């Protein structure tokens, strides 16, 4: 855990005649999630989302959700000058999402500042590494590029991802330490449950492991099983951490040449697990 | 428009171990556009005290969303989670599975 993360992931999604556009936006610290806005709530003001944001002050949030009511105003034009750039109708919905944040290095070095949208869940515009030039998806984002190089908008989220994202994302660390820099093993184990007498499903578990990054891969006498294994998503406890499984059929009489692996931050060694009968 | 259809998981936080309390995840994720209607389902009745997370969404930019409630398992009932997406013929019912 070298290397920690901020990101803001906002989604505005019009509905013509039905509204002005609803945005959400929920900000996390690597995989916990700590603040939220919506603009469908009672009182729309960016809201904390984990307990360790509890002692900020009212004034961080009033900034905050300044912060979010400028943004969406420009996510409802810039929906409305995307629609025109495509030829859409004005009845259609459509999403813009947008991301932003930082990489921290262990040594407090911004490892990586990032802004992008996508249009209707396809890449549309990226600030590219050099937080001074852009990548275009196709014309219509080569002319959103010109206005923003117009309007130095490269200058204003560079000083903004090499300064306060960072000088944030530290507070955040220290004022939550006890839940963000913690590596969570995962608690493991493989199951066996027969699909004929002479096939069974051998199944490797990861439960209970923060953060939610994972391996988990069957191989059989060393070989890579990715094509014969069904593989979830990695998904959420709940309670701040993330399971995981995969699993194999495999012959009955060739069980102890199949070995699960899991790798993750949280542990000593790789693991290397089998079906202990 | 990009049309992603949703993944569907219904489990336990917790190994489920009857008469203890526990909660019933049902996480949807890989869709696209964002809304979506989700039901927890128990005895294929709809359940009321569900919860769920605030909309995110992953690197491909497709999004995800987790509800939960809390339940106590037993022998008796069943557990499912019933989704609704545009990608989808109608509401998918998905079944919890609870020895895997
Ligand atoms: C993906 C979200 C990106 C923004 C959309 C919703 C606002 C989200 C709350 C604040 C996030 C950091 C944005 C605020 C950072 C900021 O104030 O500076 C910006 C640049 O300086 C351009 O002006
Ligand atoms: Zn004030
Ligand atoms: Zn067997």
């Amino acid at each position: 855990a070298g290397s920690h993360s901020m990101r803001y992931f906002s989604t505005t999604v019009s509905r013509p005649g039905r509204g002005e556009p609803r945005f959400i936006v929920v900000g996390y610290v690597d995989d916990t999630q700590f603040v939220r806005f919506d603009s469908d709530a009672a009182s729309p003001k960016m809201e904390p989302r984990a307990p360790w944001m509890e002692q900020e002050g009212p004034e961080y949030w009033e900034e905050q959700t300044r912060r979010v009511k400028d943004a969406a105003q420009t996510f409802r034009v810039s929906l409305g000058n995307l629609r025109g750039y495509y030829n859409q109708s004005e009845a259609g919905s459509h999403t813009l999402q947008t991301m932003s944040g930082c990489d921290l290095g262990p040594d407090g070095r911004l490892l990586r500042g990032y802004y992008q949208q996508a249009y209707d869940g396809r890449d549309y515009i990226a600030l590219n590494e050099d937080l001074r030039s852009w990548t275009a998806a196709d014309e219509a984002a080569q002319n959103t590029q010109r206005k923003w190089e117009a309007a130095g908008v490269a200058e204003q989220w560079r000083a903004y991802l090499e300064g306060e994202c960072l000088e944030s994302l530290r507070r955040y660390l220290e004022n939550g330490k006890e839940t963000l820099q913690r590596a969570e093993p995962p608690k493991t184990h493989v199951t066996h449950h027969p699909v004929s007498d002479h096939e069974a499903t051998l199944r490797c578990w990861a439960l209970g492991f923060y953060p939610a990054e994972i391996t988990l891969t069957w191989q059989r006498d060393g070989e890579d099983q990715t094509q014969d294994t069904e593989l979830v998503e990695t998904r959420p406890g709940g309670d701040g951490t993330f399971q995981k499984w995969g699993a194999v059929v495999v012959p009955s009489g060739e069980e102890q040449r199949y070995t699960c692996h899991v790798q993750h931050e949280g542990l000593p060694e790789p693991l290397t697990l089998r079906w202990e009968p | 428009a990009i049309q992603r259809t949703p993944k569907i998981q219904v489990y336990s936080r917790h190994p489920p171990e009857n008469g203890k309390p526990n909660f019933l995840n049902c996480y949807v994720s890989g869709f696209h556009p964002s809304d979506i209607e989700v039901d927890l389902l128990k005895n294929g009745e709809k359940m009321g005290k569900v919860e769920h997370s605030d909309l995110s969404f992953s690197k491909d930019w497709s999004f995800y969303l987790l509800y939960y409630t809390e339940f106590t398992p037993n022998e008796k009932d069943e557990y499912a989670c019933r989704v609704n997406h545009v990608t989808l013929s109608g509401p998918r019912t998905v079944k919890w599975d609870r020895d895997m």
